[PDB]
């Protein structure tokens, strides 16, 4: 009734080191297929880890024979992009959009590339249409945003962000987006009211609270800290702020101690494994860089603000954990 | 037309004069624990002493041994279907108890509902309106919200109309025909999205 | 003739609401008295409004509180007299300026809420 | 208790000159609107449901932070190509449409400026070194400002408490301010000094608006009445009454038929000047109705906003529903129309002044 034993069994297997035993147990489900078009996405993913890109590229072939949802026409675009001309990529990605238009990561991903070749306008053209059309996409409102600012024009981003806090409303991620932006500019003060606004109307956000931590004067953040702490304890973010403010003191000693709590607490965050990372070879002997390293590489993380801003650019996709480990610790 | 009357008027009544015309107007501390105790303390020494006095002179024997107006606030919402009878009781009931006039006017879609009285009554009544009632598509709106010098119904008053002519009309008799407008065309705009 | 100054000033009915309020908030814990104490719950986000005295004698001691409210967005109103302010504190000397906080749960919300909309609507 | 008071005889010829300038201005308007209103109907009908439906296409854009403090004010300038923001600050500046451009920031004013208004003719036939704009502030003060200066020139100093609008009559020769002495004055920019004192209301006045062929002057104050002065002869001539709180917007419409009102009791209210009848009532927002604005020469929409956080356009006559301008962060102060009717402007609270534009 349902393939979870199936995953089950491969997640095992694969945790065993066994490789001839996953892999041809993943080939006979697939052959048979009884369950869904997760077979076909195992085998693209064994494929990759398989001898080499070719047997990935043998995989996506099967599956576009197999024929997933929409979401096979996005993988193929994504692999015509890696290595190829505009052409292929965007002709993948228009038949998906005639296909289908939510999911909007087909217009995130089609933007993108547009971005990536000659101009912009485009990609802005393709953003405006995935947000009339989901409408509710966070991330198709952040792009939008960023790909306004990055021209100029900063008063057609704040109105963009505007327009993005109406609709949704009140969610953390288009505040820090918006406090953000204008933090960037001149105004500090403007980002102080937008940061206690954000705060009135989502006080138990851990993004916010450790955006306003650092918000702040010097002498003004021990405080602001206790009150984050109090708020929303044992969010990994608030932890992983609490920890940055001891290592930036020099008490290294309370700032190992928060960062062993904060990778303990959440250890599917990007962010704090890299600081934790930076600070252990700023400060202790190499074994704990070796220990730290091996830590993270027992549990690969995700969900970063800025660990998948390098997980997501096409240059590094297909690189693995240690080296995106190394590319995020070195961009700080 | 050819002339507004002021133009009509003036064309001469001219000259240096300033005008002032017909005036016409528009249309307690807690005591502290001490100052508590003081005030009892004086008042029942006060009434021993009376008493005592009162004794000291014969009136009684020696005790023996221990052995809208103003202006009025109006809200108006509108709800998708009201056929149900124990919800439109609540209404009723609630209106009346809180001393709430107006009138709830059903229709295809449009159920729109008019209350008015006091601001406590106005908030609780919103809060019956639009937590305490479970309406599960068929949801409940704030049409609008303000005030008005005078009451414009008598009671509270189910009336029936399966026509949207008909339920203006009985909207202007007493004249509060905007409410319906209002209420109507957000239900187009709506029933356009 | 008060001054021109303290501009949102309360009129006698609002200003009996907000002295019962106060008097309410003194009662459940939810008051902080002075302005020192009024810049510190406006630090902290933690205050629901302000309530200032209009007759401070220099009564630039306390005309960065209307700033610092309109940086943090809370709403805020003056009284005519610091005498009936510290009364419904529950203090016997003058005060010129209050502060109403925020505790969960608590059963004045519906009444805060009241009185923020009604001061909302005096900045004209 | 009509009581009159002789006055000075500039007044008399200043009244002389409003009517002789007027006069043919509202026959020019007669006969215009009776040539316009004879043309086939399907051709009435089909532009009018053009407008509308590009009112219900508006995106705001140019959000721009106009200061520190909240914004109290915005008027566009003639040829709508520049944007006049007042601020609670003591700073009033002036910004280049639709880029948002800062130019030449004037400073002078010391409390909380209320309204900002351009000379009808500023950038059309006044050169920018002259009178161009005029000002108020909480206390009583009145700025004239050149384009070229950012420091005022000649003041007026006849008020002492707050003032709370200003507007240019549409000759421009005369300028009118309202004051909390349950007052309002006529200011004579050629003889240079005030010419009229009128006292009419109960409390204090707050909104002025004055007709476009320049015979009459409306007037809303703090008592929840309204006036409706004959400029020619004073003797007003409507008392309107209906609302019941405070009346803070007051403006014509291009045809001299209509006046709107709004007040703190949520309405806005449509009144006939031919009838002497209040026509409608809207429910048009859920706070105090900040600023009611007739559309421009043609007058075919109706414009409010209110201390809730969006503004409204509505059709006129008919008054329905057709577009709702939200985004704003928190109350709008003040709102505008560009002349040529193709731009919104919108001050809030907020600190940011956003343009609505059909897309």
């Amino acid at each position: 009734k349902a393939e979870v034993l199936w995953l089950m069994g491969a997640k095992s297997k694969w945790l065993a080191g066994d490789v001839p035993a996953a892999r041809s147990i993943l080939a006979l489900a697939f052959q048979a297929n009884p369950n869904s078009e997760e077979i076909w996405l195992a085998a693209v993913k064994l494929e990759s880890e398989n001898d080499e890109y070719e047997r990935a590229r043998r995989l996506l072939a099967k599956a576009r024979s197999s024929a997933p949802t929409a979401r096979v026409f996005m993988k193929s675009v994504k692999l015509e992009w890696v290595q190829d001309n505009i052409r292929a990529a965007q002709d993948l990605c228009e038949e998906a959009l005639r296909h289908y238009e939510d999911f909007p990561k087909l217009w995130m991903m089609k933007g993108q590339i547009e971005e990536q070749k000659e101009m912009m306008e485009k990609a802005r053209e393709a953003y405006n249409q995935g947000l009339k059309k989901c409408p509710h996409s966070t991330p198709l409102w952040l792009l939008l945003s960023r790909l306004e600012e990055k021209i100029g024009q900063l008063t057609r981003a704040r109105a963009i962000l505007e327009k993005s806090r109406l609709k949704n409303p009140k969610n953390p991620g288009l505040w820090l987006e918006s406090v953000r932006l204008e933090y960037r500019a001149g105004l500090k003060n403007i980002a102080n009211t937008l940061m206690a606004k954000a705060l009135q109307e989502c006080p138990n956000s851990g993004i916010l609270w450790s955006e306003a931590i650092f918000l702040e004067a010097r002498p003004q953040r021990r405080t602001k800290s206790v009150d984050a702490l109090k708020k929303c304890e044992h969010d990994p973010h608030v932890l992983l702020a609490v920890a940055k403010l001891f290592w930036s003191q020099r008490k290294i000693t309370k700032a190992r101690e928060w960062f062993h709590r904060t990778v303990k607490i959440d250890s599917d965050l990007g962010d704090a494994w890299a600081f934790f990372y930076k600070f252990e070879l700023q400060h202790g002997t190499e074994e704990q860089q070796e220990e730290v390293r091996k830590r993270c590489e027992s549990a690969e993380p995700r969900h970063g603000e800025l660990w998948c801003a390098v997980s997501k650019d096409i240059a590094n996709w297909q690189k693995k954990i240690g080296d995106i480990l190394r590319l995020v610790a070195g961009r700080i | 037309p050819e002339i507004e009357w002021w133009d009509s008027y003036i064309i001469f009544g001219i000259t240096n004069l300033v005008e002032h015309p017909a005036q016409l107007n528009p249309p307690g501390v807690y005591l502290t624990k001490k100052e508590q105790k003081k005030l009892r303390r004086q008042t029942r020494r006060e009434a021993q002493k009376e008493l005592q006095e009162k004794v000291r002179l014969g009136l009684m024997p020696p005790p023996e041994p221990k052995v809208i107006s103003q202006g009025v606030h109006i809200s108006v919402y509108r709800v998708r279907n009201l056929s149900n009878p124990a919800k439109k009781f609540k209404i009723e009931a609630n209106a009346g108890q809180l001393y709430l006039t107006g009138v709830v006017v059903l229709h295809k879609d449009v159920n729109v509902v008019v209350v008015e009285g006091g601001p406590k009554a106005q908030k609780k009544f919103k809060r019956l309106m639009l937590h305490r009632i479970k309406w599960d598509t068929n949801k409940c709106v704030l049409v609008w919200e303000g005030t008005a010098k005078d009451r414009s119904f008598g009671e509270m008053k189910f009336k029936q109309c399966p026509t949207e002519n008909m339920a203006r009309e009985h909207f202007k008799k007493h004249g509060a025909e905007h409410y319906w407008d209002l209420a109507l065309s957000e239900s187009v705009l709506e029933s356009t999205d | 003739d008060v001054n021109p100054k303290a501009y949102p000033l309360a009129d006698a009915h609002l200003t009996k609401k907000l002295l019962d309020l106060v008097q309410q908030s003194c009662n459940y814990k939810q008051l902080r008295k002075g302005a020192n104490e009024a810049t510190k719950t406006l630090n902290r986000g933690i205050s629901e409004f302000i309530v200032m005295a209009a007759d401070a004698e220099p009564l630039e001691i306390i005309l960065h509180l209307p700033l610092l409210c309109e940086d943090k967005n809370v709403p805020y109103v003056f009284v005519r007299s610091k005498q009936a302010l510290g009364r419904a504190c529950g203090v016997s000397r003058p005060v010129i300026a209050c502060s109403v906080t925020i505790k969960e749960g608590s059963q004045l919300k519906q009444q805060i809420q009241s009185i923020q909309q009604s001061i909302e609507r005096l900045l004209v | 208790q009509t009581w009159y008071h002789e006055g000075p005889n500039s007044l008399k010829v200043a009244r002389l000159w409003i009517a002789n300038y007027s006069l043919p201005r509202a026959m020019k308007r007669l006969e215009e609107a009776r040539l316009h209103k004879e043309i086939p109907e399907t051709t009435r009908t089909s532009q009018m449901q053009e407008l509308h439906k590009s009112l219900r296409s508006l995106n705001n854009f140019c959000s721009q932070i106009g200061d520190d403090r909240p914004i109290s004010y915005c008027h566009f300038s003639p040829n709508s190509k520049m944007l006049a923001t007042a601020c609670w600050s003591g700073l009033c500046k002036l910004w280049s449409v639709p880029d948002c451009n800062l130019l030449h920031t004037l400073r002078g004013h010391n409390t909380n400026v209320g309204a900002i208004v351009f000379h009808p003719k500023s950038t059309v036939s006044l050169d920018p070194k002259d009178v161009n704009l005029a000002s108020c502030a909480a206390d009583g003060s009145v700025k004239l400002w050149s384009l070229d200066s950012d420091e005022p020139v000649a003041d007026i100093e006849g008020h002492t408490v707050r003032v709370a609008r200003v507007m240019w009559h549409p000759s421009g020769r005369f300028l009118g301010t309202t004051c909390y002495d349950r007052s309002w004055r006529l200011w004579d920019l050629e003889a240079q000094e005030e010419i009229l004192h009128q006292e009419g209301h109960s409390m204090g006045v707050y909104d002025i608006a004055f007709h476009q062929d320049g015979s009459l002057a409306g007037t809303g104050g703090l008592d929840a009445f309204g006036r409706v002065w004959d400029l020619r002869t004073g003797r007003c001539i409507m008392f309107l009454e209906g609302h019941l709180k405070e009346i803070y917007g007051i403006n014509f419409s291009p045809n001299g038929y209509h006046i709107a009102t709004g007040s703190g009791d949520n309405t806005c209210k449509v009144w006939d000047l031919r009838q002497r009848r209040c026509v409608y009532t809207i429910p048009a927002h859920q706070n105090l109705v900040t600023g009611v604005k007739f559309e421009p020469i043609h007058g075919n929409f109706l414009l409010t906003g209110a201390y809730d956080n969006t503004a409204k356009i509505w059709t006129h006559p008919g008054w329905s529903p057709l577009k709702t301008l939200a985004g704003h962060e928190g109350k709008v102060m003040g709102l505008d129309i560009s002349s040529d009717g193709q731009l919104i402007a919108t001050c809030s609270y907020d600190r940011t002044f956003k343009l609505w534009m059909a897309e």
